[PDB]
Order: C-alpha cells, then structure tokens, then sequence
C-alpha cells in the first residue's frame, strides 16, 4: 500500500473495473533481499527511478475478476494493466 | 446548514442557556465582516467564468490530461470538468457568505472522493485547479476577502483529498 | 591597471578569465571584518585541483548587493548544537535532490509538448495570415495600436498563451523553491565549518 | 457503429435482431472495404487538408489571427490547426464505424461549453471544418465524395 | 544606492570619524524637500496606469517603424514587454523621487542600460521618446504643486541625459 | 526492502502530486551516504548463502551435540529448518541495515521469538554463536578484508556503516537471551 | 547599505508595487521625528569618548583575569587593539541609530567578524558585556538620565530612539556570540 | 594549455618512446581536414553575436521566472551579466573548436565555475538550457543547415568537426551541472 | 419588485408573510425615494452614458465595427447604440423596482438564444455594458454608483 500510494498507482486501482490483484506480502517484499532478485530491483531504490517502480507494480493488476474456484485446472492467459 | 449564527444560536440552546457575553463576541464578530462578505460575493458573481477561465488555463490547460488517454481529453469531460469547478466555486462563495463550511459538508464534500474514485477523476489535478482558482479568486477580491474565501477553499481540498 | 596615482585594491572584473581564480579571489579576501594577523595557510590546494573551494566562503568575500530575494539565514540561524545542525543540513541536502530529480521530468514534458505541435508549425509557417489590423497606420486599430488598459501583464510572457507556455509558467515556480532551499545549504555549511573551526581552538572542544 | 446501435435499440424492446436490423448489419459488413479505402484515403492526405483548410478558414476569417484574436501568434495558430487535425481524425473514425457515434460520443458532447471556456468562437471552429470539408471531397470520386461530406455536414450541424 | 545619508555615511567611513556637524547638516536638507518630493510619488504610484499608456504609444506614434516585420515591436508581445519596460522606468523614477537619490535609478536601470539594448536591438530613441513625452505631458498647478514638479521633472531628465 | 527510500517523483498522482510528501526526512538519508548503504547490502546479498553455510558449519563443528542423536540439528527436518532459520534472520538484519532503523527487526521477527525457541526447546547459546558468526562475517564484508572473496568498490571509508550491523546483531543476540 | 527608507522600498520590490499611502506613513512618522533623532545621536557622539573608557575598565573592573600573565588585553598592545575595537562598534552602532536602519551594522561590522575573533582567541564572555555596557551608556544618554552629566533639549518623550539603540546593541552581541 | 598536436605528445611522454609512424596517421588526417576545421568555426566567428541574443532570449522565452523580480536575469545589470557570460562560454568552446582539444575549455574556463554559479545564486537548469541552445546552433551552423542564412563553402561532409563542437558542449554542460 | 417575490415566496408556503419579510418590505418603501432620485440621473443623462460607452466598447473592440463586423455601417452601429439604451433603460427599471425582476424577465430570459440567432458576439455585448456602467458609475456618488452597479454587474453575469 506504502508503494502504491507513493508511486502514483493507487488511481488506478482505486477504480470500479473489475480488477484482479496479486498483492504479495510484507514477506514478498523481505525475500527480495537475495542476490539475483536483489540484481534486478536495487536500481527502483533510487529515488529517480519512479518509472519503471510504476510498470512493476503495474504488472499485479489484472483486469477481470478472476476468483480461485474460476481457475481450477484452467490455463488463462490476460494482459495486466503494464501491458504484458 | 448552518451559519455563524445558527452556529451560535445552537450552541446556547444545546446547553439550555441564553446568549451571554461570548455568543455576543461571535455575532458581533460576524456582523462586522458581513459587508465585506456581501462585497466579495458580489465580484465573485460578476467574474465567475473569467476566473474559472484563468484557472485552468494556468493549472491543467496544456498538461497531458488534457490530451489523448488524459482524463479530460474528449469534449464531454473537458465540459464535465469546467462545471465541476464552477460547482466548487460556487458553493465555496455560499460558505464565505455564511461564514460555516457546513454546507460544503452538506451538500459538496459528502461522498465526492468515492464518486471520483469510482469515474478515475484524479484527485491531485483536481486539488490543484481549485487551488490555482483559490489564486485568481483572492486575487480579485483583494486580500482580506481572499483570505475568507481561501479557507473553504482549503476546506474543500482537504474534505478531497 | 592601478597606474602612478592609485592605491592598490580588490580587482572585481567579469572577465576574471580562468573562474578558479576567482573562487580564490573571494577567499583571499573575504569579509570586512577579517584580518591576516593569524590565519592558516590557504591556496595550494585549490590551485591544483584537489581541496574543492567552499561555496560559502566565496559568499562572504563578494561585497553585498541590495536585492536579496534568497536572503541569507546567517544570521537568523539560531545557536543550536552540532549534531541538529548536522540533521538540518542533511534535509536540506535530500529536499534540494528531490526538487531536482523532478525538474528535469518538466523539462521532458516541455519537449514533449513542442512534439506536439510539430508538424503543425510546420503547416503554419508557409500559410499566409494576414491580420485585420494593427500593423500599418492607416486603419482604425482601436486599442490595438499597442495593449489596452493595463493589460500589458507583469512580464510579456504571462499575456501569450500556448501549449509551451503553460509548462513554461510550470518550470518557473517549481525553480523559485529549488533556489530557494539551494540557498539554504550554504548558510548551514558556513555554520557547521564555523563550529568546526570553533573546536580548533584551545577550548573544551 | 452500427452494429452496436441495432443492438442496443433491440435491447432496449427485450428482442433479438428483426430481420431488417440484420439486413442492414449485413449491407455494412459487406461495404466495409470501400468504407477502408475511403478512410485510408483521407487519412494519408491530412496534411494537405489541414494546411489547406487552415488558409481557407483564415482568408474567410482575418479576425481570429488577426492582431489579439484567440488564433493569435504563432502557438495559437498550431494548436487551432491541432484541432483541425483532432477533427479530421474523428470524421476518418466515423467513415469507418458507419455511423456519427465516434464523432458525437468524442468531439461534439459538450464542445459548446468546452470553446466558451476556452473563449474561441464555435463560429471560426465550423468555418474551418467547412473548409476541411471542400478540400477533402476535392479527392474523392461523386459517390465517394458525397458519402464522406455526409459526415463534415453532421459536425457542421452540431457545432452551430 | 546613493541617497543623501549614504553619501555622508561612507564619506565618514573613508577617514573613520564620528560623524560630525557637516554630516548632520545634510539630513535637515532632507527634511524640508521630502515633505513635498514625496507628493510626487502619491501622483506617479496612483496614476500609473495611465501616465505608462499614455508615454507607450508615444513612441509608436513617433517611430512608427518599429512595428513592421522583424523590429523592437513585430508581434504584440514585443509591445508588451516595451509597456513593460516603460513601467519598470517609471517605477524606478517613483522611487528615485521616495528615497531622495538616484540610487535606484543607477543600480537597476543605467548601469548596464546601454550593452543590452544594443544586443537586442532595442532602439534607445524609441525609449527616451516615451520619458521626454512624459516630462512635458505635465504641467505644474494641476497635477502636483511647484515643488513636486520641478523634482518629478529633474529625475526623468537625469534618465534621458543617462540614456543617450 | 523496496520501499525503504522515498522515491518521490511521481507524475500526475493526484494525491502525491501537490500534496505533501517525506521529503525533510526521506531525502536526506538518502543524499547524504546512500550509495555505501548500497555496496553495504550488495555484499550481504551477494553472500547470503555461503554465510549461512559457513556459520551452522562453525556452530557444528564447535558443539557435535546438536548432530548426534537426540540433538536439535539431527534429523532431516532440523537441519532444514536449521539452515531456513538462520538465512531469515539474515535477510531480516540486511533489511534493518538497509533502511537505517531497526524496528522491523523487532516487529517481523524478533517479537516473540525467544519464548518460541523456549517452547520447542531450541538451545539458545548456540544460536547466539552462530548471529555472532554471522556478525564477524558481516563486518568482514564491510571492511572488504575477506581473506577469500574480493568486490571493488569506489574508494573509501566505510566504518560507521560497519557498526550498524554489529549493533543490530548485538540487538538480535539479546533479545533471544 | 540601507536606511529606513530604502529598506520599505526593498520590501516593496519584492512585491512588484509602487510607493502607496498605506506605508506612507511610517515614514512620514520616521520623517517627523527627523529633529528628535538628530537630537539622539548628538547625545551619543558627544560621549563617544568616555563611554568606551567606562566600558572597557568596568569589563576588568568585573574581570580580573583579562589582564594577567596570559590575559588577551593584558599587554600595552593588546590594551589599544580592545580599546579601539570598542570604539569602532560604538562608531557602526552610531551609523545604524542615524541611518534608522541596520543595514550597514550587518555586512560592514558584524560580517565575518566572529571567525576573526576566533583566531585571535578573543573571549565571547568578555566581548558580549563589553558591548552590552556601551548599551546601558547610551539608554542613560539618550534619555538624559545620566547622573554625571546633563545636556538642554527641548522637553518631551525619547524611548523610541533608546529602544531602537538598545535593539541594535544586542544584535551586535548576537553576532559575536 | 594543450591543442590536438600537443596531447599525442603528453599521452607518449608517459610511456617514454619517440614519435613513430604507427600513430602518425590520426595527426596527418588532422592536418588534411584542418582546411575544414577553418571553415568550420568561421562560421561561428560570423554569427557570434546572434547566437547569444537567441540563445538568452530562448532561455526566458521558455523560462518566464527569471525576469519575475527576484529572479536572476530580471534587473538590466544581471542581464548584461547573463549575455557577457553566454558569449565568453561561446568564445572558449571557439577557442577549443580551433585546437582540436578541450584543455583550454577546462582550466580557463569550467574550473571553478559550477560553485561560483552555487555561491551567487544562478539557477544550473536555465543555465544548461542557454548552453544547449547555442549548441543547437552550433551544429547547424557547421553544417550550414541554418534555416535564415547560408554560407558559401566547397561541398562535402562536415560532421566530424559537428560532433566535436557538440561534444565541447555538453563537456561544458557537465562541469556547471 | 422585492414585495412581489416576497409574496409569491410566502405563497407558494402557504403562509402570511412573517416579520422579516416584512421588515424588508419597510426598509424597501422607507428607501423608495433615494431610489428614484438615482433613477432619475442615471435616466436623465442617457445620451452622454450611450455615447462613451459605445466608445469604450469600439476601441475595446475594433472588430465589430471594423469592415463587416456585426455593427459595421452606419446602420448596425445605430442598432447597437439602440441596444446599450435598451439595457440602460432596463437598469433604471430594476434599480426602481429594488431587484433584478424587470431586468431578468425583460432582456435577460433567452438572450443567449437570441444573440445567436441573429449573429451577434454576446462577449461584445457585455463589454458595452460594462462600458456603459463605469461611465454610468463615474456621475455618482460613492454610496449610489455602488447601488447602481450592483445591477449592471448582475447584467454582466447573466451575460457570459
Ligand atoms: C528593472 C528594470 C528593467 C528595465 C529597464 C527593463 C530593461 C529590459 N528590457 C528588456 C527586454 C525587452 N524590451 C523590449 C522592448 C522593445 N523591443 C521591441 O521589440 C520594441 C521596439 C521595444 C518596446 C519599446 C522587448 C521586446 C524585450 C524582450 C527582448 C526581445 O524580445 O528581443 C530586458 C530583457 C528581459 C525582459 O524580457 O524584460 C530588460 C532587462 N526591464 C527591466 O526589468
Ligand atoms: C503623475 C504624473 C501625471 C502626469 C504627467 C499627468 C499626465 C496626464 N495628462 C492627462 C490629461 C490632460 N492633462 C492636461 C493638462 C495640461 N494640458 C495643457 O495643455 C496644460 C499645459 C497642462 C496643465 C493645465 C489636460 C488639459 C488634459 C486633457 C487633454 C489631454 O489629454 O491632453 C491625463 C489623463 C487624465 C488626467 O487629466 O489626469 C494624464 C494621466 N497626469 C498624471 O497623473
Ligand atoms: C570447525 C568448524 C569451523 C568452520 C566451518 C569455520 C566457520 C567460521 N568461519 C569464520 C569466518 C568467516 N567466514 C566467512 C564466510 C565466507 N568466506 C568467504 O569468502 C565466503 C564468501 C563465505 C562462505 C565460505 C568470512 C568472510 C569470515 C571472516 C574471514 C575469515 O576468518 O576467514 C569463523 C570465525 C568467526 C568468528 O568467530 O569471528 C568461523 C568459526 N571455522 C571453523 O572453525
Ligand atoms: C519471521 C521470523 C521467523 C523465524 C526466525 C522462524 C522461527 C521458527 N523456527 C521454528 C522451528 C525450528 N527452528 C529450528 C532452528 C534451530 N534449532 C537449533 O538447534 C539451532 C539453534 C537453530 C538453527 C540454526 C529448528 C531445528 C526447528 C524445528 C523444531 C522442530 O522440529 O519442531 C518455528 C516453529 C515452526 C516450525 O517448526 O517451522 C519458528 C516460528 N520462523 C519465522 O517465522
Ligand atoms: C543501485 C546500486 C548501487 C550501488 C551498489 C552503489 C554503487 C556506487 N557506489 C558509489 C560510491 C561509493 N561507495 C562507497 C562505499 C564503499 N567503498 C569502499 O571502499 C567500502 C568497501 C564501501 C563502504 C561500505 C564509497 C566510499 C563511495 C565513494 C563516496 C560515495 O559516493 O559514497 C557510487 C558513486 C560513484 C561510483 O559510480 O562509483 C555508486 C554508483 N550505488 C548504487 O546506486
Ligand atoms: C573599577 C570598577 C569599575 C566599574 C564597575 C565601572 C562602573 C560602571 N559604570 C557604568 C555606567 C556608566 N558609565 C557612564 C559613562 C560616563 N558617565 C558620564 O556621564 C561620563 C560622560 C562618562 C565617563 C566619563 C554612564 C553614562 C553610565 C550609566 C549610568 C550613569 O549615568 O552613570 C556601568 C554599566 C552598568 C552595567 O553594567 O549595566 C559600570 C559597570 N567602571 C569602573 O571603572
Ligand atoms: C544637528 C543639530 C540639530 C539637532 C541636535 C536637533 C536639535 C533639536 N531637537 C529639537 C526638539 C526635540 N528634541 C527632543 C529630544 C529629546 N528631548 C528629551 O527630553 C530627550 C533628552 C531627547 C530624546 C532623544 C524632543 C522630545 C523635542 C521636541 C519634540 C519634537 O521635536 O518632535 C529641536 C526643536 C525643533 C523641533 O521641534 O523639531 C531642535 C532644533 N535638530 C537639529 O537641527
Ligand atoms: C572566464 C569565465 C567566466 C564566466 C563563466 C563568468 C562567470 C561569472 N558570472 C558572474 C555573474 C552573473 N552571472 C549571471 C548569469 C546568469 N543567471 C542566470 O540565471 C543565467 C543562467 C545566466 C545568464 C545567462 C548573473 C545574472 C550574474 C550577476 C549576479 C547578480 O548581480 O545578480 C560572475 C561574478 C562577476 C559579476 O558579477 O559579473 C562570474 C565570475 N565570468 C567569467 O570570467
Ligand atoms: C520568445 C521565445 C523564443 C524562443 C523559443 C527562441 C527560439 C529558438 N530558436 C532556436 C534556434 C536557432 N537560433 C539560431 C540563431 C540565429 N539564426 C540565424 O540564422 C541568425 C544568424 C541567428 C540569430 C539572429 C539558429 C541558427 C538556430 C537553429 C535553428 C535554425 O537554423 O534556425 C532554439 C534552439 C532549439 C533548442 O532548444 O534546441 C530556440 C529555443 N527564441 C525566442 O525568442
Ligand atoms: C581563414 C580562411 C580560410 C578558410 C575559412 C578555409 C576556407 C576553405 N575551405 C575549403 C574547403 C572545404 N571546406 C569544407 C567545409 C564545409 N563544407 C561544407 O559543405 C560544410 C558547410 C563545411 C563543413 C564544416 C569542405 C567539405 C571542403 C572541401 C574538402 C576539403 O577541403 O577537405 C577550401 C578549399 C581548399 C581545400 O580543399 O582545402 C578553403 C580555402 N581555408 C582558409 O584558408
Ligand atoms: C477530440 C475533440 C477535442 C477538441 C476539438 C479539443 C480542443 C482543445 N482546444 C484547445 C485550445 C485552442 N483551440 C484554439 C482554436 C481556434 N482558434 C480560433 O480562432 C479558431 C476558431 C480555432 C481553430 C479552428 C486556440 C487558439 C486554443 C488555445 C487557446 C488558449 O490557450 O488561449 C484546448 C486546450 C489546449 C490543448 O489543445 O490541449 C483543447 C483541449 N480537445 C478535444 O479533445
Ligand atoms: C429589451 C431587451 C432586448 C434586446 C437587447 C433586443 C435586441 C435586438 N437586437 C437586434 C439587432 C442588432 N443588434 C446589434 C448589436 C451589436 N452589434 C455588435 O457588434 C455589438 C456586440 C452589439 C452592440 C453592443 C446589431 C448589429 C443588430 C443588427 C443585426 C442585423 O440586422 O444583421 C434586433 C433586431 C432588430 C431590432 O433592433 O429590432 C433585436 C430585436 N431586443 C430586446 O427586446
């Protein structure tokens, strides 16, 4: 919520479409702090790089309401709010 | 609503009391500025458009909302967006005529953020139009009335935001 | 330069050449109140590019001008300790980085927006306007000789609007903020070294 | 589009499609190329639309560059030729929906109170279209030519 | 800054000496001028919108030539940013005639003056035809009283000579 | 970890965009030594897992007890959870590193920790043994005096940053005493 | 520098206006009050002399420890150097009650003035009182209440000139502080 | 200060060896387009003056705040500061155009200038788009793909002695940022 | 008139008219005469108020009059003229009647409508009318040119 607030998404998913949302976890976050992930994503630390922390978590968003009983034994394949 | 003096008027009843020294403070208080109050409400009738014009030629005007994928891009919500800030400027001049922002809790601010988020309205560009409209607005009415009108105004901004 | 008849005195003259000499010319000679009875030695290290100059100390070597509009704080600077001076610098520093890293994003939306109408100047140079009037003397222009009635604005550029303009209006007031707390570090800084060369002399620090 | 106004008119009534809706739907699938190529052909001459219905619009209306007028100086000029621009896109999207619903739904709900806003006369606005409208049915066949001034004619209407 | 208390002041300074009865002398001269310069500055800070209409188009009037393609005035923000410099003249003048020198008239607008109009080709008679306009525009009984206009006169004259 | 730096530039937030943000306290951490910080938790990160080894390796190799039968480390699950545990604990204090402050390190993971330890019956000390293993570790890696392992780094003196993480480990290894 | 007139003009640049009646007054009460400086001043420059000579013998009078063996105004020299400095702050804070301004008692006496004193090695305790003495002076002659010397004038009310001299006396003591 | 002939010499003189024909080959074609490099900074001698009066001007035509009173180009002495400084960074970028190297734009020039800029208050991102401009123009006056006037010259590539121009530029740039 | 909407608000409550209003009704009557002196100066000198403030209106805005402006030719300009009467005479009727009734119901109901139907800039209509109240404004007094552009600035919002 703290990324989403300070990185300007939260207008997005503050509106009424139908929207899916693969939040992780505080958890998520800490297990970030090995190496190769660590690699990828020092660089959004910097307080320059608001651009590609957008895309990111923009990636989460999936537009649609996709509840788990929905996905058993089934293989979807969308394109969430980055474009991807 | 409720202005300054239905305000105090209802916080004697409330208690049972009559109106002492402090309740006479207020009206008084009150009944000094009305004419000022009556004044700048007159010039704020006068220039609405021509302020509304000014704010959002010097706030959102040439911004990418403006242009394609903006939230204001096409004529129906460049349209849309001009009658919300008259609505904002409207109302705030209610309250400066009142002196009680009650209305503005009333009958502006009572579920716009849910509306707004709702339609995707952004809210930070919207705080913005309505403080460069507070600009133009204490500009016009000279510094005292400006002030009065800034307050709900900023009212309103925080009730927004 | 000086001549037969004339007392030597602090050349300030804008050419100065090589600006590192400069720098150095302020430091030399900085205050009204300083003298050279007792100060340290002061220039091999700038002169060859590895003790960098202090911003402030070229600050208090100029003489005084009388518009001020980013005051100096070295006076309403209040006697706190050294360690919230330290923490006051370091807001400062971060608040001035974080109105920089922004003010460039205006000046890629300034690009953009003449991106924009590209092609569009483009189709309006060669096509002929001619306006009503205004431009010869023999017509009845009105008001339009030049401006009406006080609408000439505070500067030129408020009165044209545009596209560009807009954003250009944008550039100007997030600037006033960026040099307005730029001028805030080096008041700081000529505090902090202050209380530094406080604790350089004999004394319980 | 069409399709979609047949459909919400039979939504509306809670019936399928009567068979004079399919019909029509019909007629529009199968005249959907010439309906490309037409927009194609407008689409990849706007520069010389817009440039010459700039000039048209200026010659029959000094006033507006003319010395203070809203199209006044260079930038006001490119936005004003911008929106040229902005309508000659929205008449191409309409050719090819069939239907007036992309020009209405974009460009003309509200655009009277956008340009009062603004302070640009709605008056210059429908000039320049009109002169918009003379340059592109200039190369365009009979047939063609009539059918796409059939929407210039709408814009022109709802912007009086 | 040159005022009449900053030329005693420094004049003290050089020698370092208690200012004396010579340095004392010159402030009681501006005692019983500046009851009445500062009228001037009433006329000039309440009409103001009027006096810079009516000296911009002064010189339009007289260089008409200036509004053709490619001069001082091709568009009309060249002739809101000239509107612009006569008012920033005029505001100098009223505070040339508030704090009793030419101080800020220097400062702010002589020193440098010449240099960049030259680099902008901003012809210096179109400017002067605006101050000199303004300085017989005024006659003394009614806008002022006989000591406001002569030293409301003195500081735009000191402005033409310091232009050209 | 990604929300430890204020990263203030937005455009067109329409709540961070004029409107109030971190930036007296969030901006000065970061311009005032943030790229050491940086180098800091690279080479923590790049490290992790050999330090992890190395340290229940160090702890084994000093008390067999835990190996032999009826000891905490054996059985598969042990020396699983073992080695899962020790490496969460790493992760937690490159964190509080990375952000200058260690109060996650108290909320996430030490809140309550000990009195779990108590109730499986987790020997303490030889825990504490392998945070202070990991504590040298961590301050060899930040002095660059490995003996084994070499980064380059911009020149330079790291040592008040080398302290933090022997603060934190000293926080770590009493608050499970 | 500045004086009290220039300094509503600065105050006024800075908001792009003219010189209006609504601050026209002050001035025309500064203006008013011309005679009543001019007879303030005089009352200073009269006993520039004495002032510093009862100013710099009660800081010893009160500090005994100035004037020994490792005392900085022990020595003939350094006598005449303290002796000098006092009447050159007298001399800037007689420029500022003239000028009804502080503008040159800023940038031309008190500017780069405290790390001069701190190379030198003059006492902060000793220059403080120092200066703060010149001020009990220069309210009691202003005033006239000077109990050793009476001057004529003309009758009436002066705290307005004390209080600006005596506002100008410990900003002077602020800076060197 | 050093030229493009000068700098092959210093770089081998810190390897201790002769002069060879290995590498004089980049010097012989320095030499057979030096005929070029005449043509090319003329063309910046002859519209030297227009250069900094579009430059300055662009920079408040896209920048209204400078002139906004407090601003840094606002009075008539700052403006002519602003000019006279704009033509002596265009003078040294000349000078390191004619000689092939950029030691004489560094030491006389970008030396201590970005805290000199800091120390008096000039705005860095205003500064750097009034070097960007004149480098604009620059390059098209190289190429003589100026749009309001053109030269006379023999015909053939000049973008070599553009790029150069170009990379002095922003070398400017650089140092004041 | 102030008594009319004070009886049709009543009445539409079903209830006499309370103290306040009529105190209000008190204060109007007790006022009537200061009303109709301001009516008669500002009725009095109706030819030198149409007069500047036509004049105002054409250096403000050239380009009505200018070479097929709206008001170009002897005719138009007559016409306008015409019309900043008209509005002049609705003032002095609103200021008698102590409200905006007369001016509302006559001249300002549909005039939007109306000036473009005929073709004419309501922008340079307003622009007259503010001419019109600062010459108007200019032979009173400070209390009563007050009064008095409190409906001609009533006229100036309607207006927009
Ligand atoms: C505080 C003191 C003060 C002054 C005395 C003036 C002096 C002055 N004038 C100009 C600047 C100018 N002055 C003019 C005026 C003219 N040029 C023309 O085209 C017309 C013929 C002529 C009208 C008389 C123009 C157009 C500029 C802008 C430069 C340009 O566009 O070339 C500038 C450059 C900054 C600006 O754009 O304002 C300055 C410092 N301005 C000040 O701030
Ligand atoms: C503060 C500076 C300041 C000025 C320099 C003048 C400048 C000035 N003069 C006039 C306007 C006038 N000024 C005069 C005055 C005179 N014409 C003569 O032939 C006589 C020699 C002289 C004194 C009797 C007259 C007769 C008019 C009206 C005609 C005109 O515009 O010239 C106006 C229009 C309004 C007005 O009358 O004030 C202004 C602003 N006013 C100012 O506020
Ligand atoms: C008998 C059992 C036994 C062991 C398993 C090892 C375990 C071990 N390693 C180190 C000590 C260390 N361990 C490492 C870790 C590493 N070095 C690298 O280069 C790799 C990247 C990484 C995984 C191998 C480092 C960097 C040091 C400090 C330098 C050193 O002492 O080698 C220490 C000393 C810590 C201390 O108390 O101060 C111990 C006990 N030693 C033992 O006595
Ligand atoms: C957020 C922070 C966080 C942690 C740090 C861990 C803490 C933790 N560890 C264990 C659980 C355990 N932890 C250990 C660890 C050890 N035993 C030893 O003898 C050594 C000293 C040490 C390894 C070096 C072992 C062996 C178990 C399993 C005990 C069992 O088999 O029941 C459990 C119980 C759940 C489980 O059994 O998996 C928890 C909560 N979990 C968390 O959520
Ligand atoms: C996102 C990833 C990211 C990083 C990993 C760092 C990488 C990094 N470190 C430094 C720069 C530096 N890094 C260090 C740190 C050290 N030097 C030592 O010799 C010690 C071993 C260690 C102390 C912990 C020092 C001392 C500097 C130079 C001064 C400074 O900039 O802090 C710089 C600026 C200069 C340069 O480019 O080298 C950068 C980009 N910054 C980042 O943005
Ligand atoms: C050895 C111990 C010793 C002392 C303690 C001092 C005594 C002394 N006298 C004054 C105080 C003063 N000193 C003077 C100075 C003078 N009075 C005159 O009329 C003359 C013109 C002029 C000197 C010739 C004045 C005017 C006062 C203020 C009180 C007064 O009017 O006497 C003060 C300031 C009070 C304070 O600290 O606030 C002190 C400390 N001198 C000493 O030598
Ligand atoms: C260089 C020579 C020179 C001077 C020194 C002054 C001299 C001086 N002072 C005053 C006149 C005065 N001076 C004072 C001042 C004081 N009265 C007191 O009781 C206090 C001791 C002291 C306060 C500082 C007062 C109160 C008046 C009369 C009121 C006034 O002038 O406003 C007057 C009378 C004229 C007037 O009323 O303004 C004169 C000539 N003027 C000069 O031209
Ligand atoms: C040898 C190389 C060399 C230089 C590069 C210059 C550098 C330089 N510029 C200025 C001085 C200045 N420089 C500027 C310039 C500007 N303000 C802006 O925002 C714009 C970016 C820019 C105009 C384009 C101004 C405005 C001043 C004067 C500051 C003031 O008085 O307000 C000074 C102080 C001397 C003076 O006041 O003139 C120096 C040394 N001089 C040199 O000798
Ligand atoms: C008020 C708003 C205002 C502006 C936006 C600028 C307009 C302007 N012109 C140029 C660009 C230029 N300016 C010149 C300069 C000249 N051309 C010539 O042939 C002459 C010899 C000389 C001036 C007399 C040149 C050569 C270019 C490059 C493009 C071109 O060839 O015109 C640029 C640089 C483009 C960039 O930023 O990259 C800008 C911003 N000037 C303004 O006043
Ligand atoms: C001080 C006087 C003086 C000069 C200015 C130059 C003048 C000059 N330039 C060139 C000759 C030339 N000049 C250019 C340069 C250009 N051609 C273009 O199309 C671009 C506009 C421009 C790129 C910068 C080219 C391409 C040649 C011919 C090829 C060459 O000389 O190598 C020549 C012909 C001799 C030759 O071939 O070398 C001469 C005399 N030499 C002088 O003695
Ligand atoms: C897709 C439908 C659509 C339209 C049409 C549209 C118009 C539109 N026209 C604008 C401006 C403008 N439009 C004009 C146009 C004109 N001036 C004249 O005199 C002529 C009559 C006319 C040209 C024919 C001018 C001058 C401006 C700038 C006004 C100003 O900034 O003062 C603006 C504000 C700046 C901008 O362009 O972003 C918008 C949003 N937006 C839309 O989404
Ligand atoms: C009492 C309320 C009321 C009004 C206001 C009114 C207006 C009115 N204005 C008219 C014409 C007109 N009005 C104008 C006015 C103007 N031209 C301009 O450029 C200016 C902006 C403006 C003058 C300020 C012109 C030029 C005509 C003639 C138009 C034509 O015949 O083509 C006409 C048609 C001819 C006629 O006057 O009978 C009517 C009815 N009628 C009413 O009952």
């Amino acid at each position: 919520v703290k990324l989403l607030n300070e990185s300007g998404v939260e207008k997005l998913v503050e509106q009424a479409g139908p929207y899916t949302v693969f939040a992780p976890t505080d958890d998520a976050f800490a297990a970030l702090l090995e190496p190769h992930s660590f690699n990828k994503l020092a660089t959004l630390l910097r307080p320059e790089n608001n651009d590609a922390l957008r895309k990111v978590l923009m990636h989460h968003v999936i537009p649609g309401a996709f509840t788990s009983a929905s996905l058993m034994d089934r293989a979807v394949t969308v394109k969430s709010l980055a474009g991807e | 609503m409720q202005d300054a003096i239905t305000s105090v008027i209802n916080a004697a009843d409330v208690q049972g009391k009559y109106l002492d020294a402090n309740s006479v403070e207020k009206l008084r208080g009150y009944f000094q500025t009305g004419e000022l109050r009556v004044r700048a409400a007159a010039t704020i009738a006068a220039n609405a458009a021509t302020i509304i014009k000014e704010a959002v030629a010097k706030s959102l005007l040439y911004s990418d909302i403006t242009r394609p994928g903006g939230n204001m891009y096409t004529t129906r919500r460049y349209a849309a967006c001009i009658r919300d800030l008259d609505y904002y400027l409207r109302y705030a001049t209610y309250g400066m005529l009142a002196g009680d922002p009650s209305i503005l809790d009333e009958r502006v601010l009572n579920g716009l953020k849910e509306t707004y988020n709702s339609l995707g309205v952004p809210i930070g560009a919207t705080i913005q139009a309505i403080q460069a409209m507070k600009e133009v607005t204490g500009s016009l009415v000279g510094s005292d009335a400006g002030k009065e009108m800034g307050l709900y105004f900023d009212y309103i901004c925080s009730g927004l935001s | 330069v000086f001549g037969l008849d004339t007392v030597p005195y602090m050349r300030f003259r804008g050419t100065y050449a090589p600006n590192s000499t400069f720098n150095l010319q302020c430091r030399l000679q900085g205050g009204w109140a300083r003298s050279d009875k007792k100060l340290p030695m002061m220039s091999m290290l700038p002169l060859n590019n590895k003790a960098a100059i202090m911003p402030h100390q070229i600050v208090d070597g100029l003489p005084v001008i009388p518009n001020s509009e980013h005051p100096s704080q070295k006076y309403n600077v209040p006697k706190v300790s050294r360690e919230k001076l330290q923490r006051e610098l370091l807001i400062a520093q971060g608040k001035a980085n974080a109105l920089q890293i922004e003010l460039d994003a205006a000046y890629t939306s300034l690009a953009s927006s003449r991106a924009f109408l590209a092609p569009f100047a483009a189709m309006a140079a060669d096509m002929d306007i001619r306006p009503l009037y205004g431009k010869n003397p023999q017509v009845f222009a009105g008001q339009f000789l030049g401006v009406g009635a006080g609408q000439w604005g505070k500067t030129g550029a408020d009165t044209v609007r545009g596209r560009s303009r807009r954003v250009a209006a944008d550039i100007g007031v997030k600037e006033f903020q960026l040099e307005r707390v730029k001028q805030l570090v080096v008041d700081l800084q000529r505090a902090l070294a202050l209380e530094d060369a406080e604790a350089d002399a004999p004394a319980t620090s | 589009s069409i399709v979609t106004k047949s459909i919400v008119n039979a939504d509306a009534e809670a019936r399928y499609l009567s068979p004079g809706e399919l019909d029509r739907i019909k007629s529009f699938v199968l005249s959907g190329q010439r309906r490309l190529r037409i927009a194609q052909t407008l689409t990849e001459n706007r520069e010389r639309i817009v440039k010459q219905g700039g000039q048209q619009l200026f010659q029959r209306r000094p006033d507006v560059v003319s010395p203070g007028g809203n199209a006044y100086g260079e930038e006001m000029t490119a936005t004003c030729l911008r929106d040229l621009d902005y309508y000659l896109r929205l008449v191409t999207y309409g050719i090819i929906a069939g239907d007036v619903t992309p020009i209405e739904e974009i460009g003309l709900v509200g655009v009277k109170e956008m340009y009062s806003a603004l302070g640009t006369p709605i008056s210059g606005v429908a000039e320049g279209i009109r002169c918009m409208k003379d340059v592109a049915c200039s190369l365009l066949s009979g047939e063609d030519a009539a059918e796409v001034g059939f929407y210039f004619d709408y814009t022109l209407a709802a912007m009086q | 800054m040159k005022s009449v208390i900053t030329t005693v002041v420094s004049a003290a300074d050089a020698a370092g000496r208690f200012p004396s009865n010579s340095d004392l002398e010159s402030i009681q001269g501006n005692i019983q001028r500046s009851a009445a310069r500062l009228e001037a500055a009433e006329k000039l800070a309440g009409n103001h919108e009027a006096v810079v209409k009516e000296a911009g188009d002064a010189c339009f009037a007289k260089y008409a030539y200036l509004k053709n393609p490619g001069e001082a005035g091709e568009n009309q923000e060249k002739i809101n940013k000239c509107y612009r410099d006569v008012d920033h003249y005029m505001r100098l003048v009223n505070y040339c005639l508030v704090v009793g020198g030419t101080g800020p008239l220097d400062e702010w607008g002589i020193a440098g003056a010449r240099e960049v109009y030259r680099t902008l080709n901003l012809p210096t008679s179109a400017y002067v035809a605006s101050i000199a306009y303004t300085r017989d525009r005024l006659c003394v009984p009614r806008d002022m009283s006989a000591q406001a206009g002569v030293e409301f006169s003195a500081y735009l004259d000191y402005l033409i000579n310091a232009l050209s | 970890m990604l929300d430890a730096f204020s990263r203030v530039v937005v455009n067109s937030d329409a709540k961070a965009a004029y409107v109030g943000g971190s930036d007296l306290q969030a901006l000065k951490s970061f311009i005032a030594d943030g790229n050491k910080r940086l180098d800091a938790v690279n080479s923590i990160v790049s490290n992790a897992s050999c330090m992890v080894s190395d340290a229940v390796s160090g702890m084994i190799c000093e008390n067999p007890g835990l190996i032999s039968p009826g000891g905490n480390c054996y059985t598969n699950r042990r020396m699983a959870a073992c080695l899962r545990d020790g490496e969460i604990i790493l992760r937690y204090v490159s964190y509080a590193l990375l952000a200058g402050d260690a109060s996650v390190l108290e909320d996430r993971c030490l809140n309550g920790l000990k009195e779990t330890y108590i109730a499986l019956g987790v020997p303490t000390n030889s825990s504490i043994r392998a945070v202070s293993i990991m504590k040298a570790q961590a301050v060899a890696f930040i002095t660059n005096t490995a003996t084994e392992r070499k980064m380059s780094f911009a020149a330079g003196d790291c040592t008040s940053l080398a302290s933090e993480v022997a603060s934190y480990f000293d926080r770590v290894g009493a608050a499970i005493s």
